[PDB]
């Protein structure tokens, strides 16, 4: 069984065009995963405080 | 300002280049009341009465 | 002579898949 | 209706530090008003006081409010 | 070569003219213009307030 | 006189670095400033459009931008008229020029209420201790009318009615209105009127520092990589 | 087939400039600095551009400008506060630069010494009019204490003062023409500094033993590369953990407030290294004085390349004159501590024998110090 | 005199280049008349001092320094470029009095 | 100017391996702590009696700067 | 436009770009210069002017 | 002693680039467009910086400041119109290095 950093160069890492390729499908993954967990750390920090946390009694 | 510039040769030299200084002394005056028309010098030249300046 | 030119011990720099020299490479540097 | 900053100051003058302060100025008011007619005014051991005071308000007001 | 000289003298006297007074002009363009000239001189003041007062 | 009482470090719920304002407590300030301090003082910078999204909704805050009147125009004949208001209309003046304030208020010119916790040292600390700290002056020192003493007051003498108590206005959540909790609401929606952007700052820099502890070992990762070259090369000198 | 960037005239220029420059290998993370000046150059012209594209310089309306950026502007709150903290750091950096040049004796280099004197003083009239920019009271108060620092000059300071201020106070003329000064001028400090790398670049950079680096020389790609990155990125670190955190440690808070001619403020305080100039202006009781002593605490970086008379170019094997050099940076601190604190006792004696003291430890004691190391290194 | 040695010694272990293998000489700046003392030296001494120079640059880039036997000392600090130095000096000092005359 | 033409120098051997095959970080810790506690060691003599001295300055004055505000008590009438 | 039609927005945003703007055009100018220099300059006859230079 | 002019940095760059620059010494009128552009530049750039020193840019007061600069600045109205015909003028002076870069084929740069 090949290692997973092996794995990652033979597919991914050679060439430069897969490379770039692989970078920018990590690129979008990677700012949509952590958009969601940095706002999820912010409202749990903030819990009861923000206004979408306040809202529910003003809209209905 | 540096001690390499003492003896005959030197002072020799400064004698020679002060009436070629001093003459850039004075064009450098002439040329800095004529740029500002500084009217506490000219005031005093004959012609230059009439510009009042 | 040049003979007597010999290459230092590296091997308080070396990565864990390199330390022996009796193993040989190109099974490890695709990993590295 | 009762006053959480007025009962948390209460408790802070009950404090040791702020009731030294306090008779500091009980003892300059009586100097003060013993006299007169003087220009001597002292605001400095009412200012020590309310910093005092102050310092342990804000250490322990905010429980209190929502 | 007093000729060309004077010739080149003569440029040269034009050119310095003609610099001081363009530099003269834009050095006076940075100096104070006619508004802040005109609001200086003159101050609206009257004598409507009472003694030992301050404006 | 020449002294000053610092004001203390109150522990704000927004105090922490990553931890927002309370927006409950901001509206709340907002209705305290709306029928308490807006007599006096102006906010010449902040907006329904601004209090949109942050204090009320959009038609609460629609329908308090109507409750209030502007002057606007010109009409056919060129003439300014009164207007009902709306989202993008500023904060009503109380006065048209600072001397009709200077005038009304004794020759006390209220500053504007847009960036008074960013303009004075200590901030919603210092407005906190102004509007708790009204006391009677000490015995000697004495003040004409219209003047007030106060400790955290530069000059110790404001000309500043006492403006808060308890039970001065009536909250909309049931929260009882209590001169401290009227001060705190006050004061945390001034800072809010201060800096809009806390909130929102305070995420920003929330994922700037997970993102900078996340590519500080990496970039120094690979500037110890590329630099392995150098740190570990070995020199000989062989002189015959 | 030939190398294209050998061959390509703007490629040959990048290549022997950044590319290919031969480097010093062990220059320490203070050589990071040059860098990280341009960055915060690029980053400080951008972020104004910026602002000027959402700012406009009239004194109705500068104030309503600023707040109008910092409200109503998508994210303009973030440029301007970049803006700020991005001044400071480029001091920071800019002083660290200064510093590393007097430690490591890289005033030796004369024409690129000057040069970065001369872009030292550009850089501190683009903060000035730039701190003179959002009409707060600081800036309206400081600008008119610094314009009668000019007119302490005889015979000429009330002319030039009146021709500075466009008018006879500090105005809608002296705030539009700060406003194109302090657009314009850190384009000049771009050549200058355009200048400053071919100076430098003529007689390579200097290494921290003071030695001659040729014998063990790197291209500045790309290990140099890569360690500018990470400096780069650590500045960033710090500059937006100001921004995002502290927009405000540094700044003033009655600066915050319109700007009224009548009223004035209970303190006067510029940013910190004003204040250090401002402690050496009011260190001597005299307006010609200490104008005199404010521009001479400038020139004397200039100064000092002429009084370098020790035989070792570094303060790396020196040792009496590195206590000599830290505590001159110590009275930096302290007068920067003095320039924030109001003139009275015991501030007045602590700031003049602090401002003696740093005139007397520049001028003529680290000469003294450099040759009693030769002596009693038996150089002498 | 015999508190002398001992202090020069103590201030030159606080110098410092002794702990990355240098000489006085070595670590003297490089002006004009140093350029033509380097010039006029040995090649043995020329190799010695710039192996020394090079393995000080590799040092005080890995931030270290040699270790406590391999440090050199105060008596077998050679002073190798100080008659070259002199001689140099003595020379542009006889080139300086020529010139003033 | 460029490579090739800086320095001469002779007899000297240079050795050094790929950074894919060592570690970027060798022994980070047991290693770098002595090291940077001897450089403190070495360079702590020349700023700390500086900075100690710019703390005691500053404590004396903000302390004599507020006596300076305390209120004598000589003048009682 | 900053907007939906020009306005202030846009008459100072106009007024930041035609300020840059030639700093830019100068930068630029460095470089028409350099390739320039790099190239030599042409003669009215388009020929070699290698020949006969002043 | 040495040539300053040719060994100075600055100064050796100034000279390989306009002093000692070898030059087709047959060159007409119409080479003398470069220049004229970069001084038209350099006109431009002041006369400007002039303008935008009295000149404030908001929708309100741009038109009054303009009369401002025509009427109350001491020759605003000279540094005015200086730029405008300059501008106009830098416009003749690029046609013109465009007609000679296409009539004498100076394309091939
Ligand atoms: C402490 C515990 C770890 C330890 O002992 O590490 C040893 C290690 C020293 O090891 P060494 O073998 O003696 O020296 C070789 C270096 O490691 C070789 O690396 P270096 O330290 O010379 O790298 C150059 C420098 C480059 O740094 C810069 O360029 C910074 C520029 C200045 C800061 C920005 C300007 C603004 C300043 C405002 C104040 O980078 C650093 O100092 C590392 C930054 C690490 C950031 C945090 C990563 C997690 O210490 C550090 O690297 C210190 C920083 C990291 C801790
Ligand atoms: C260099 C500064 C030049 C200042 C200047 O042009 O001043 C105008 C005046 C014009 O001359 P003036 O004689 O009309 O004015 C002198 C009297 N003051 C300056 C007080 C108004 O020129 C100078 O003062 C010359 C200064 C030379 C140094
Ligand atoms: C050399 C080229 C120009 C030569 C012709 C202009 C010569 C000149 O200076 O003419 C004078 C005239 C200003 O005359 P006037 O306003 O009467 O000045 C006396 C007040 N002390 O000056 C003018 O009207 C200004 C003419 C400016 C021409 C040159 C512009 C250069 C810009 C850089
Ligand atoms: C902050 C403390 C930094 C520090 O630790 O400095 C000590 C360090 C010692 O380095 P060094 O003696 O050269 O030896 C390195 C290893 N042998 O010293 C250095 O690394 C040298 C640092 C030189 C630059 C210091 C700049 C400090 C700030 C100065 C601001 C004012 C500058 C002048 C302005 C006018
Ligand atoms: C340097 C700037 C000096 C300065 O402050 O100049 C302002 C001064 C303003 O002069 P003005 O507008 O007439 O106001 C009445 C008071 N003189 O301006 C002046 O006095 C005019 C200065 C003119 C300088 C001319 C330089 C000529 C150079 C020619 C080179 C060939
Ligand atoms: C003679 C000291 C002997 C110490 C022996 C220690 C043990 C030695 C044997 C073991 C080795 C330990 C490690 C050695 C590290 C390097 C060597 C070292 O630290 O040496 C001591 C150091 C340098 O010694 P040196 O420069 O010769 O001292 C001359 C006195 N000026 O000198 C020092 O550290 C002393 C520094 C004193 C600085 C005092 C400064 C006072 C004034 C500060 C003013 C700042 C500005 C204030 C404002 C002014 C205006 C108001
Ligand atoms: C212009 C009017 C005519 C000027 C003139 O005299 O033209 C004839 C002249 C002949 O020159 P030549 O062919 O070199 O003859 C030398 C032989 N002994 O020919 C020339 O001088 C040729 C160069 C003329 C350059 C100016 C004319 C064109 C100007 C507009 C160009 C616009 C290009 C496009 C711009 C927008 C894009
Ligand atoms: C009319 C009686 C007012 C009421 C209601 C409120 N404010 Fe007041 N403010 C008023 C005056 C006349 C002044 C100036 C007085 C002076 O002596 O200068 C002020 C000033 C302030 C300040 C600034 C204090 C400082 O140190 O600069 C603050 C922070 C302030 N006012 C706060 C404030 C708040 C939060 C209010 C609502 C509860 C409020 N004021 C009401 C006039 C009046
Ligand atoms: C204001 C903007 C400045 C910029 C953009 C700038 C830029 C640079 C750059 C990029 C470097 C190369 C990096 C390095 O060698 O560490 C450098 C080095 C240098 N700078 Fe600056 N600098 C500025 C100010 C200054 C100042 C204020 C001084 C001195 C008072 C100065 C003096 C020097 C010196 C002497 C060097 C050579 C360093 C060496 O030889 O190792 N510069 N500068
Ligand atoms: C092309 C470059 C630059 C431009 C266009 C520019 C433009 C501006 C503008 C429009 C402002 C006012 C906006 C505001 O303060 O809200 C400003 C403020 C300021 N600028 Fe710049 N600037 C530039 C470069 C610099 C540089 C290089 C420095 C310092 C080294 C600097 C320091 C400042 C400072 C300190 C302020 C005031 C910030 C404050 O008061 O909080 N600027 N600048
Ligand atoms: C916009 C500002 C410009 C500046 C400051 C500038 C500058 C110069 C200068 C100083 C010269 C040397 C004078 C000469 O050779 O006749 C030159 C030549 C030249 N320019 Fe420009 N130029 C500009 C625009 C242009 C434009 C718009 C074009 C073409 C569309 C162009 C193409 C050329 C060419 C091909 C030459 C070489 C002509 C020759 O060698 O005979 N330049 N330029
Ligand atoms: C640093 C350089 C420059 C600055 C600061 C600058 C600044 C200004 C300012 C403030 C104005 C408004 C005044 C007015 O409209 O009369 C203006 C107008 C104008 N500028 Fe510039 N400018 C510069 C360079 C240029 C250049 C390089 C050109 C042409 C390629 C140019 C062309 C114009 C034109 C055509 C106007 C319109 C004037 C009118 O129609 O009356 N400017 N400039």
């Amino acid at each position: 069984s090949p290692t997973i950093p092996s794995r990652l160069y033979s597919l991914l890492f050679r060439r430069t065009s897969t490379f770039a390729l692989t970078i920018a499908v990590g690129a979008l993954f990677f700012e949509r995963a952590f958009d969601q967990g940095a706002d999820a750390i912010y409202e749990h920090i903030n819990e009861g405080k923000l206004w979408k946390h306040i809202k529910h009694k003003y809209e209905n | 300002m540096l001690s390499r510039f003492l003896g005959p040769r030197y002072r020799e030299l400064a004698r020679n280049w002060i009436p070629t200084a001093g003459m850039w002394g004075t064009v450098g005056a002439v040329g800095l009341v004529w740029a500002t028309d500084w009217r506490l010098i000219l005031d005093w030249v004959p012609y230059i009465n009439g510009k009042f300046k | 002579s040049h003979t007597d030119v010999k290459v230092p011990d590296f091997s308080d720099y070396r990565r864990a898949e390199v330390l022996d020299s009796t193993k040989s490479s190109k099974e490890s540097s695709e990993a590295r | 209706l009762v006053d959480p900053l007025t009962t948390v100051r209460e408790h802070c003058e009950q404090l040791e530090k702020c009731v030294k302060a306090r008779e500091r100025l009980e003892l300059c008011d009586n100097r003060v008003s013993s006299r007169s007619q003087t220009e001597e005014d002292c605001t400095e051991e009412l200012f020590d006081f309310l910093h005092a005071r102050d310092h342990c308000v804000a250490h322990k007001l905010f429980k209190n409010l929502k | 070569k007093g000729f060309s000289y004077l010739v080149t003298a003569t440029t040269t006297v034009g050119v310095a003219y003609a610099a001081k007074n363009v530099v003269s002009q834009f050095v006076s363009s940075m100096s104070a213009s006619a508004d802040v000239l005109a609001m200086s001189k003159i101050e609206i003041k009257l004598s409507d307030i009472p003694e030992g007062k301050n404006m | 006189s020449d002294l000053e009482l610092h004001p203390p470090s109150y522990p704000w719920s927004h105090r922490g670095l990553l931890s927002s304002l309370d927006h409950t407590s901001i509206r709340r300030g907002f209705q305290v400033y709306k029928q308490v301090c807006s007599s006096c003082h102006s906010m010449d910078y902040v907006a329904y459009r601004h209090l949109v999204g942050v204090c009320y909704t959009e038609e609460e805050a629609k329908a308090l931008a109507e409750e209030v009147e502007v002057q606007d125009g010109p009409n056919d004949d060129g003439e300014m008229f009164m207007r009902p208001g709306k989202l993008s209309d500023y904060f009503p003046k109380p006065y048209p020029n600072p001397e009709a304030a200077r005038a009304a208020n004794n020759g006390a010119l209220p500053p504007d209420l847009s960036y008074i916790v960013r303009a004075r040292h200590g901030g919603e600390d210092y407005v906190f201790s102004l509007l708790t700290g009204y006391c009677e002056p000490p015995t000697g020192v004495s003040l004409r009318e219209g003047l007030y003493f106060n400790p955290y007051f530069p000059g110790q003498a404001i000309g500043m009615a006492p403006p808060i108590y308890t039970e001065v206005l009536e909250y909309d959540d049931g929260t009882p209105a209590t001169m401290s909790q009227v001060a705190k609401d006050v004061a945390t929606f001034l800072r809010w009127a201060s800096e809009p952007e806390h909130d929102h700052r305070k995420r920003m820099g929330l994922k700037m520092l997970l993102m900078m502890g996340l590519l500080l070992p990496l970039t120094y990762a690979m500037k110890r990589h590329k630099w392995s070259v150098l740190k570990s090369r070995k020199l000989a000198y062989r002189p015959p | 087939m030939t190398n294209m960037r050998k061959t390509h005239p703007l490629f040959k220029i990048i290549n022997h400039s950044f590319i290919d420059l031969p480097a010093p290998s062990n220059i320490s993370s203070w050589w990071n600095f040059g860098s990280l000046l341009g960055v915060c150059l690029m980053v400080q012209i951008i972020t104004g551009l910026f602002l000027a594209m959402h700012y406009t310089s009239d004194t109705m309306t500068a104030f309503s400008s600023v707040t109008h950026i910092c409200r109503d502007v998508n994210y303009g709150w973030l440029i301007r506060y970049m803006h700020a903290n991005g001044a400071s750091m480029f001091f920071i950096c800019l002083f660290l630069h200064v510093g590393r040049g007097l430690y490591y004796g890289s005033y030796t280099f004369m024409e690129t010494w000057n040069i970065g004197v001369l872009l030292l003083f550009a850089v501190m009239a683009t903060a000035f009019m730039g701190y003179v920019l959002p009409w707060g009271q600081m800036s309206f108060w400081g600008a008119t204490v610094i314009t009668n620092l000019l007119s302490a000059i005889p015979y000429i300071g009330t002319t030039l003062v009146e021709w500075i201020w466009g008018g006879f106070s500090v105005d809608k003329a002296t705030l539009t023409r700060f406003f194109a000064f302090h657009f314009i001028l850190p384009f000049i400090i771009a050549a200058l500094a355009i200048v400053h790398l071919l100076f430098l670049h003529e007689t390579g950079s200097n290494n921290p033993t003071g030695l001659n680096s040729d014998a063990d020389k790197i291209p500045f790609h790309p290990y140099y590369t890569i360690k500018d990155i990470l400096g780069i990125l650590i500045m960033f670190l710090i500059l937006m953990t100001l921004v995002l955190f502290f927009p405000d440690m540094l700044g003033d808070p009655d600066n915050y407030m319109p700007a009224n001619p009548l009223n004035t403020p209970p303190h006067i305080k510029p940013e910190w290294y004003f204040l250090f100039a401002y402690a050496i202006l009011r260190s001597i009781p005299n307006k010609l004085g200490g104008v005199l002593a404010l521009i001479l605490s400038i020139l004397i970086l200039a100064l000092m390349p002429f009084l370098h008379t020790s035989k070792q170019r570094s303060l790396m094997f020196r040792p009496i004159t590195q206590i000599l050099y830290w505590i001159l940076v110590a009275n930096l601190l302290i007068l920067t501590w003095i320039g924030g604190q109001p003139v009275e006792h015991p501030f007045i004696i602590i700031g003049q024998l602090a401002s003696i003291s740093y005139f007397s430890i520049i001028l003529i004691l680290m000469p003294i110090s450099g040759i009693i190391e030769d002596k009693m290194l038996k150089l002498y | 005199s015999k508190w002398l040695d001992g202090f020069r010694k103590w201030y030159y272990n606080a110098a410092g280049f002794n702990k990355l293998g240098l000489m006085r000489d070595d670590t003297l700046h490089e002006t004009e008349d140093v350029k033509e003392a380097i010039r006029r030296l040995p090649e043995d001494l020329y190799n010695d001092r710039m192996f020394r120079i090079k393995r000080a640059l590799d040092l005080t880039m890995r931030h270290q320094i040699l270790p406590k036997d391999q440090w050199t000392k105060y008596e077998e600090d050679k002073f190798y470029l100080e008659p070259y130095l002199k001689e140099v000096i003595r020379e542009r000092k006889e080139r300086e009095e020529w010139a003033k005359k | 100017r460029e490579f090739g033409n800086l320095a001469r120098i002779r007899h000297v051997i240079s050795y050094s391996l790929s950074p894919f095959e060592q570690r970027a970080f060798p022994s980070y810790f047991s290693k770098g702590i002595p090291n940077v506690l001897r450089r403190t060691r070495e360079r702590i003599l020349r700023v700390a009696p500086p900075f100690v001295v710019v703390y005691l300055i500053y404590t004396w004055g903000n302390q004599e700067f507020e006596q300076s505000k305390r209120k004598n008590p000589a003048m009682y009438e």
